[PDB]
Parts: C-alpha cells; structure tokens; sequence
C-alpha cells in the first residue's frame, strides 16, 4: 500500500481544510482517523473549549499514549488541527473547517456526498451493477495486476498501470506485467491494490480538469451517501463527473446505462471505504467460492477455484494443469523462488495466505488457531500457528534470493554520557523499538519514536 | 514367463481432465472427494464414513497423500490383490466409495474397482480329497479351473481320490485356491506352465498352501516354538498370509533388520514342511544369523549357514535351511557345493523359501532356479517398493498375492522410530570450499567438502545435545581416514573404516548401554550388511551412496528400533552436508527423498550456541583449507 494518509499528510494545509468543508468528507476521514484521536474528535468536536493539554493528560489512563502520539502527529501531518501555543501548553483545537464539518456530519447534516445521494427507484440493487464492476474491476485486475486476459473496460486503467507504475510490465508497449510495483500492490488484500492504483488516477489526472479536492470531494461523496437516484450523474463534480463517467467505463464507478444514469449501488466504493465484506453472466458465488492452497507436506491440494485467483497463485507456484476442481502445483523453496527472482520479496505472501486464498483453508486452520487468547496463560504450546515451517521455508528461500539483509530507520548521536544510552535502551526492550543497540559507539538506527517520546517528556 | 505385470502396476492411472473430467455428483452431498482421474481419495472431515472410506481405499489402493485436512491418492496395480483378499465388495468397494467420495466413480476406476474387488484377487481354484482339481471356488472358478490349459486340459476326468491329492495334488497345485469345492484331480507335470497361464490371462488367484495334504513332503524335524518376538507388523503379515485354514505364499515387503525373516521362520513352524531361507549375500548368511537368530527358536546347527566357502552339512539336514541367492545361483560359487545344493533341492521337493532383499540379486536366476528346483511355495520379503527385479516374470505372480506392505509410516511412528525428525545440516561455506568447487568437479572432491570442520562441530553439537539428553548419535561415511580423523579430537571411541569388530561392538557396548558414549561413525562396511544398530540420531555424511535403491534400503536400515520415549523426538536424523558445494544436488535428492519416504522433515543449520562448543580445533578459515589438502591424499 501506499498508505495515502501518509500521502494525504505531504498534501498543503489549504487543499486539506478544502476536503475539510464537505461534511460528508469529514465523516468519511472520521472513519480512517485512529480509534484514540477518533475519540478525541468526537470531544473536541462537540465542545469547542479551549482546554490545555495537561487535562487531556487526566482524561485517559496509564501507558497507552503511543495511539496519542501518533494521532496527535498524524493530526498535524494531515493538518485537520492547528497546535496553538498560548501558555506554553498545547491549546490543541481541532481545525475549523474539521472542527465545523463534523457538526452537521454528526447531527444528521447536508454533506455534499451524504445529502448529494438521490433517493429514487434503486434498479440496481446488492448484485444490480456490482457484478459488473467485479467484472470491470476483474478485466482491470487482468490487465493491470496481469492475468490470462484483459478484458478491462477502463483503458485509462490500462495507461495508468503503466506509467503509474499500475502494472508491473511494458508500459509502453500497452502490457501489464507482475514487478516490484503491481506485487506491492497485489500483495495488499483489498486497499493496498485499490489505494495504490487509485492514487495514479489522481497523481495523472490532478491538474487540467481533474480538480483534485473536487475528484476527492467525489470520491468522498460517493461513500458519503448513497447515490441511488441521480447519484453516478449528479454527485459528480467536473472532476468528478469526469472521474465518475471515467470510473463508470473503467469499472471505478457503478453508475447506469449509458454512462449517464443514476448511481448503482456497487460494492466496489463500498469496499475502499467501509472496507467490508469484498464479496459481490449473471452468477455470484460466494463467499467461500474462492480458495487457496497450503500444505504441511508441500503440496497443494485445490479444489474450489477461481479464474482469476489461480493467475495469482500461479506466479509464485508452478502452474501445469486444471481439472474440474484441482490445479496442479507444489509448493517448495523452488516455487516461492518464482516470483523472487524477479525481485518480490516474499513478505507479502505470508500475509496473503492467512488473508485471501483462506476460503480454502478453513479447515486447515481449523486446527491451528485452537482459541490460543484464553488459554494462552494456561497452555504455550502452540498448534502450529501461525505457520513457522512455511515461513522457515520462505525466510531460508528469501534470504538466498538476497543474501543480504537491510534495515530501515535513522541513526542518531549526542549520546555524551553513558546514562541517556542505557535507560532508553532498556525501556526500548521493554517496547522493542531498539534493533541494536551499543554503549561503546552511542549509535543505533531506528525510527524516530524512541526519539519522540523522549524529547516529550524533554520538552513536556 | 510365471510372473505377470499386475502385480506391479503401481505408479500409473494417476491423471485426469477438467473439460474431460466428470464433475462429482456427489460433490453436493458427499464427504470425501475421491477422483479417479488422480487416483486419489480426498477424504474432508465432514465424511460421514470417513474411516471406512480409508479402510476400504487403504485395503484396496495406496494413499498417495497425508494431509490433516484432505488426503490423496497413489496408483496401486497389486492393489486389485491385496483389496480383493481384504474382502471389499467388487460393486460394494464403488457404490460406498462413489457415494462417500464426492469424485463420481468413473467407468475406469468403477471397472477397476469392480474388477479389483472381485476379479482382482478373487480367483478360483478347487480341490479335492486335500489335493488340487480342476474347478474353482466358486462357480466362474470351476468354469476357470476346466477352463486351464494346465488346470483343465492337464486334468484327470476323476472328481477326487485320496491317493492322488495326498500324494499327486499341470503339476501339484499347491498354489491354489480354496479346495473342497467342485473339480477334478490333476496331472503331475508342469506347474511352470500352470502359474505361466495364469499371469498371462492376468488373474490374481487367493491361493492357499496345503501342506497337511502333501503324502509326497515327510514333516520335518522343525522345533515348534513361537518363543520369538512378535511386533504389530509381524502379526499381521502372518495373519493375512494365513487368513482362515491353510497359509500361503506371497510378497510381503518387511523393514530389513526388524526381524523381517521373523514372520517366514514363524510362517515356517505352522507349515511343517521343507523351508529354506534366502539372504542377499553368503556374508550376511552367518552375520545375522548371529545377530537376532540365536533368541529366535530356529536351530542353527540344522539351519546350515550356506557360504559356499565354509562348509557346513547340506543335503542332509532334515529341517530348514538358511542360506542367500549369492549361493544358490550367482557368479559368486566359490566351488561346487551351492550347485550340489541346487541338484538336491529338485530332487527333495521343498515348499518354502525365505528371500531376504531379492533386489539386489538380478531376478533372472530367480527363474531359473525355479524351474528345476520344483519347488511348491516361496516367500519374497524385500524392502524396496522400486526395484530392477520387475522383469517380464514378476515376483509378486512368480511367488503369490501380497498380503501385506512395507508401511514405514506405521513402524516409524508407533515407538520404534516414533517422532522422525529428520534434518540436513547446511554447514556454512567458506574460501576453500568455494576454491575446491571452481577448480574441480570431479567425484574425486566427494571427500573434499565431507571434511568440513564446521560439519565436525555440527556434529559435536549433537554430540553434547543428544548425550545430555540420554539419546543415541549415529554418524555415516563411506571415508575410513578422514573418519578417523574425526573422534579423535572429541576424545571418545568411535565406530571407523576397518574397526576391528570386538572393539566396535565394545564401542556399541558403551553406545546403546552406557550414556557416556553415543556418536557413533558408521562407514560403508555397516552394509550389506552388519548389525543395523537402534537409531536415535542418524548422521549422514556420504550422500551420493548409489544408488536411490540403496538410500532407501539404508534409510530403512539404520534407523532402526529404539525402546526409549524420553525426548519428544526419539528419533533424530541429520544430513551434515556442505552447502555451496558439489552435494547440493545430491543432498537435495535426500531431502525429497525423506519427505517422498513419508517422515517428518526440517532442517538444522542453527545450532544453541554453535561458535561456542567445546573443542573448536579448525574452526577458522585458514585450518580448514589444510584438512582439505590432506583429504586429497583420499
């Protein structure tokens, strides 16, 4: 993923307080904002008092401020307050176009997308449109993230995918090819390869009518209320429109016939916002239609699957035949080295094996998890979970493919006596924020955390 | 030829088709998912007759694969035998199978079934008057016992006579099925011929052996006693060779060094007959003889140990025999003694022969002997599923149905063996060996990368775990000076190249009994063949050993028994290999082979603590190249 609010945060404060207007806008921020922070805009949104920093100390409990920090710097990334230093404390006040657009948001208000939505005859109900957009979004998965064929409506995906850096393949030769990009992207679940590729259709299309608070404020108003009536033609700015019209023939947008009708209610927006259940000529089988295969013995053994979930499964385990309910391939240190040659580091597998491909190992699983948050104190012998030989396997293939192992973060100094070094060190192994750490050359590289907190207190 | 290929047709009818195959019907409503495009059983765990379905696919095919969740299946040709002896129904095996296993029974796996069930290990064969007739058990067999060229036209029109099925039983049809049905006496000639029109019809027949009917054979002097171990494989062998009344003959491949010759010998009491025993080679005639045979109840002065070299009494024993192929027909006859005992063993009719490890004998002198000796039954317990000895006359057919397989799985688990946890050792490289690699590649540098002290100290790290926690440590190389210069720097006694054998056995005297001592350093002289030792921590150093029938004759071999529970893994095995060196591939044949064998795999290249083991002699870079110029003088 390209974690966008780390993205949105690099964005000017004048274009974020432009989101902020659209009340609908602020509560679909709401929902992305850190549960602790999600809390305190709740109570600086109701009461706008200024109250210093040192009673919010009071409100909350012991250790657990590490969500504070955060969401106090991520409050000040994303500029949705202004930190005003009137008595040496923080007099932290929520934005004003934040701290008005939740008002009406929240006591049931006209934000643009939330009262933009039309109520009329919804022809197109929980599979009306969807399925098309699966469709349109599964011809887009073909052709950008790379399958059998591409039959993607959305030929603006197709270009984004390439100079956007969408598609993993020859760009300008018009292929979308699986690289470092597109297995980033396909390695996320569901917002990693839909906010990866969302964000080239922005970056592209940002400057000649693309408007992008207005495409934004859209895309904002798309899950700020049910387009229904006149939702697709009508909660569309010029960018959005645009942008909609653009999403209806390139399967972003459900809207109607014609590529000017109402909004259809697709789950494909539903999905990016709500992040929920991501199951959708005329057949839809769910949710377990889908599956993957995973095997103590190396070997997998398939028997629900998909047409374009085995092209994922087959770049990185050797593909040889489909039968009617079983796909040929054997999972060994060789068949993870298929996508690592071509340099995918093989994290984002682990983590797409326990997420999606799942549906067929339910069963397996079945057997791991064991209800292992009760009993954990009683017994510490875990059921295989989660799953270490698979990971020894993939860790030993991994490091072959690179033989060298690099970490990130920042090295620091002014380490002038021994005492600073040592007291950090030891709470960072409380913490584990520490990768190494040395009193005899008094520097280490991490992340700037260990360093935060302590200039905080410093400071605070 | 006597031997026909449906003994073996194992390793095929494993494929199948997606727009050509078949979706299961009963894939709505059905447990399993039993294919047979693939061959195999997918039995989920919604199966409401799960175990069934494993008892009936086990008795009849092979279970290809061992997942917790789903299972497959293997291809299993001698199934149709083995299933049809088991008692599964011809239309029974597929009407439970296709409605359990969510694959539809197909035409092929139906008739299969269906024919495996029935045909397929359900021949007929009468008898009369405690003899051999021309019938069948039942009413297709009378059709097929008249229907023989041997069993019909080689028959006389009389229905039975005491005489002639006490004494002549198209010859004594010993190897036939249950008698006291419909039939009639035959002639006395050629049994050859007899079993060579059955294979070529391909018809696996129950057989049984009289031997209380045959006037012709006197009882032997055999000392009864079953005073000899039994174990939960060595029972069953007996039980399904035996099966109800009569015994008979067949393939039952046994772990070699388990007392695999112990269900014959047992086998040998109850059939009171002549019985010989066979073994790979004259040396392991009175090597293990003198391992296990002395607590069994066979007689060694009577069971003379053929050699061919030292000479003992023969055509003159009036009991069993114990003896190799190497005597009874091979380049290696020392002198006219093994062919003297082949003209007395067509001249004596002998009923039974113990094979010990046919496959490392070439078959062709297995019929040969055959024909001229005469004999009635034999007995082939061999230990490899793959072997050379598949010739046009296959041994299964040559000899009878087998009863039971040489499930590992079963003894390697269940205590003996239990918990196999086995590993190959990537020993971190260095300048030399990557200078040994580029240089040359030929097999002379086989020893060039064993020699690595990081190997050595890999294996003093399961040297200290595994006498701390009381195990057994068992090291392999083929190398006699390199290994010897092994032990010598741990300080401790240590199996080598030409030990003398007092002092080695003095050497498993501390090993198995005393806990102070526990590496042992087998070399190539531990087979074929020595005292296989209990295994509880097995290290191999040499790792081309040809060939892969050996490997899986040394994996079976070494990892022996072991009477101990302590450890959660009782039973460690570790393959000490030099990594970005020449046994890259050879290591990693292993590493399949393990995991295709059916053990529990992982791999060990971290050490507790490793650069901080005790006698780090060589352990730098610079030492090592050293080791690895002397190591060229081998």
């Amino acid at each position: 993923k390209h974690s966008v609010t780390q993205y949105l945060e690099e964005i000017p404060q004048q274009v974020q307080n432009r989101l902020y207007t659209s009340p609908a806008t602020c509560l679909a921020i709401y929902r992305i904002l850190p549960p602790l922070a999600k809390f305190f805009i709740m109570a600086m949104v109701f009461n706008e008092n200024e109250v210093p920093l040192l009673d919010l100390d009071k409100w909350v409990n012991s250790n657990g401020k590490l969500q504070f920090q955060n969401a106090i710097k991520s409050m000040k990334s994303l500029h949705l307050l202004i930190p005003n230093k009137s008595s040496g404390t923080l007099m932290i006040n929520l934005n004003p176009t934040f701290k008005i657009s939740l008002r009406n948001a929240l006591t049931g208000g006209e934000v643009q997308n939330s009262f933009g939505v039309v109520v009329e005859e919804n022809v197109v109900s929980l599979d009306l449109l969807d399925e098309y957009s699966a469709n349109k979004w599964e011809t887009i998965l073909h052709f950008m993230v790379g399958t059998p064929l591409a039959k993607i409506p959305s030929e603006k995906v197709l270009n984004l995918l390439k100079h956007s850096k969408l598609m993993e393949e020859v760009n300008s030769t018009g292929e979308f090819k699986i690289t470092n990009e597109g297995f980033q992207f396909l390695l996320q679940e569901i917002n990693s390869q839909l906010w990866t590729l969302l964000l080239q259709y922005l970056k592209m299309i940002e400057t000649s009518k693309m408007d992008l608070v207005d495409v934004l404020h859209f895309i904002f108003m798309l899950g700020a209320l049910e387009v229904g009536k006149a939702y697709k033609i009508d909660a569309l700015s010029e960018t959005q429109r645009i942008m909609l019209q653009d999403m209806r023939d390139y399967g972003l947008v459900f809207q109607k016939h014609s590529n000017d009708s109402i909004f259809y209610p697709t789950k494909l927006a539903l999905m990016l916002t709500s992040d929920t259940k991501t199951i959708r000529g005329l057949k839809n089988q769910d949710i377990p239609d889908g599956s993957l295969i995973v095997e103590t013995n190396f070997k997998i053994y398939s028997y629900s699957n998909s047409p374009l979930q085995i092209a994922v499964l087959s770049l990185f385990v050797h593909l040889k035949a489909r039968f009617v309910n079983m796909v040929l391939g054997q999972i060994t240190r060789e068949s993870i080295r298929r996508a690592l040659t071509n340099g995918i580091t093989a994290d984002q597998i682990i983590a797409y094996l326990e997420t999606h491909a799942h549906p067929q190992m339910r069963r397996l699983a079945e057997e791991k998890l064991e209800k292992k948050l009760e009993l954990d104190p009683n017994c510490k012998e875990p059921l295989q979970v989660l799953p270490p030989t698979v990971v020894d396997q993939i860790r030993l293939w991994q490091l072959e493919l690179d033989r060298v192992i690099t970490y990130e973060g920042s090295l620091y100094s002014d380490f002038e006596t021994s005492q600073e070094y040592n007291l950090l060190s030891k709470y960072a192994q409380d913490i584990g924020v520490l990768l190494w750490k040395d009193d005899k050359k008094k520097k280490f590289f991490i992340s700037k955390e260990g360093n935060s907190q302590v200039l905080d207190f410093a400071k605070r | 030829p006597a031997d026909f290929v449906p003994d073996s047709v194992s390793g095929m009818f494993r494929s199948h088709d997606f727009s050509y195959l078949r979706l299961r019907p009963d894939h709505a409503s059905r447990p399993l998912w039993i294919s047979p495009s693939d061959g195999r059983i997918i039995l989920e765990s919604f199966s409401p007759l799960a175990e069934q379905a494993q008892d009936f696919l086990v008795t009849i095919a092979e279970p290809i694969s061992r997942p917790s969740h789903i299972h497959e299946y293997k291809i299993t040709a001698y199934s149709l035998y083995a299933a049809v002896s088991v008692g599964l129904e011809t239309d029974d095996i597929i009407s439970v199978l296709d409605r359990l296993s969510k694959v539809p029974v197909a035409e092929s796996i139906i008739n299969f079934i269906k024919g495996a069930t029935i045909s397929y290990g359900k021949v007929k064969l009468v008898i009369k008057h405690n003899r051999y007739f021309v019938e069948t058990t039942q009413a297709d067999i009378l059709q097929m016992l008249l229907n023989d060229s041997v069993i019909g036209p080689l028959r006389i029109d009389s229905d039975h006579q005491v005489q002639p099925p006490e004494d002549v039983l198209e010859r004594e049809e010993e190897d036939d099925d249950i008698d006291a049905v419909h039939s009639f006496e035959i002639a006395n000639e050629s049994v050859e011929v007899v079993k060579k029109r059955c294979q070529e019809i391909d018809y696996p027949v129950l057989e049984e052996y009289d031997f209380r009917n045959d006037h012709r054979n006197p009882d032997l002097d055999i000392d009864l006693k079953p005073s000899t171990q039994i174990r939960p494989y060595q029972e069953k062998s007996l039980s399904k060779m035996f099966g109800n009344g009569r015994a008979r003959s067949g393939i039952i491949v046994l772990p070699c060094g388990a007392g695999k010759t112990l269900v014959g010998i047992t086998a040998a009491c109850t059939i009171k007959k002549s019985v010989i025993v066979l073994c790979t080679s004259s040396v392991s005639v009175m090597q293990w003889r003198q391992q296990f045979l002395q607590w069994c109840t066979l007689q060694p002065e009577n069971c003379a140990v053929f050699t061919s070299d030292n000479k003992e009494m023969f055509q003159t024993e009036s009991g069993l025999v114990v003896s190799t192929y190497s005597m009874v027909a091979n380049t290696r006859n020392r002198s006219h003694d093994s062919q003297k005992v082949m003209d007395f063993l067509t001249g004596r009719e002998w009923g039974f022969i113990i094979l010990d490890e046919v496959h490392v004998v070439p078959a062709a002198m297995f019929r040969r002997v055959v024909s001229t000796i005469a004999a009635h039954a034999k007995l082939g317990l061999t230990a490899t599923l793959v072997r050379e000895d598949d010739k046009i006359g296959d041994l299964n057919f040559l000899i009878g149905p087998k009863l039971y397989e040489a499930n590992w799985m079963e003894l390697s688990q269940k205590g003996h063996i239990a918990n196999v946890q086995c590993a190959e050792v990537w020993c971190p490289m260095t300048a030399e060996f990557y200078q040994e690699y580029l240089r040359e590649t030929a097999r002379k540098r086989m020893l060039l990368y064993i020699m690595n002290p990081t190997k050595f100290q890999a294996c003093q790290f399961l040297i200290q775990y595994h006498e701390r926690r009381g195990d057994k440590i068992i090291v392999f190389s083929d190398n006699v000076y390199a290994l010897q210069e092994y032990a010598l720097k741990m300080g401790k006694p240590f199996i080598y190249g030409s030990t003398p054998q007092q002092e080695r056995m003095n050497i498993l005297q501390n090993f198995q009994y005393n806990d102070q001592i526990n590496t042992i350093f087998l070399s190539k002289v531990g087979d074929t063949s020595i005292d296989l030792p209990e295994a509880t921590c097995l290290i191999q150093i040499s790792s081309h050993y040809g060939s892969r029938r050996q490997e899986a004759q040394r994996l079976g071999r070494i990892l022996r028994a072991k009477r101990r529970n302590d450890e959660g893994f009782n039973a460690f095995f570790y393959s000490l290999v030099s990594k970005d060196t020449q046994e890259m591939y050879y290591s990693t044949k292993r590493q399949a082979f393990l995991v295709d064998q059916g053990y529990a795999f992982k791999v060990i290249t971290h050490l507790h603590g490793m650069e901080n083991i005790p006698n780090l002699a060589y352990a730098s870079p610079r030492e090592r190249r050293e080791l690895l110029q002397e190591v060229l003088l081998k």
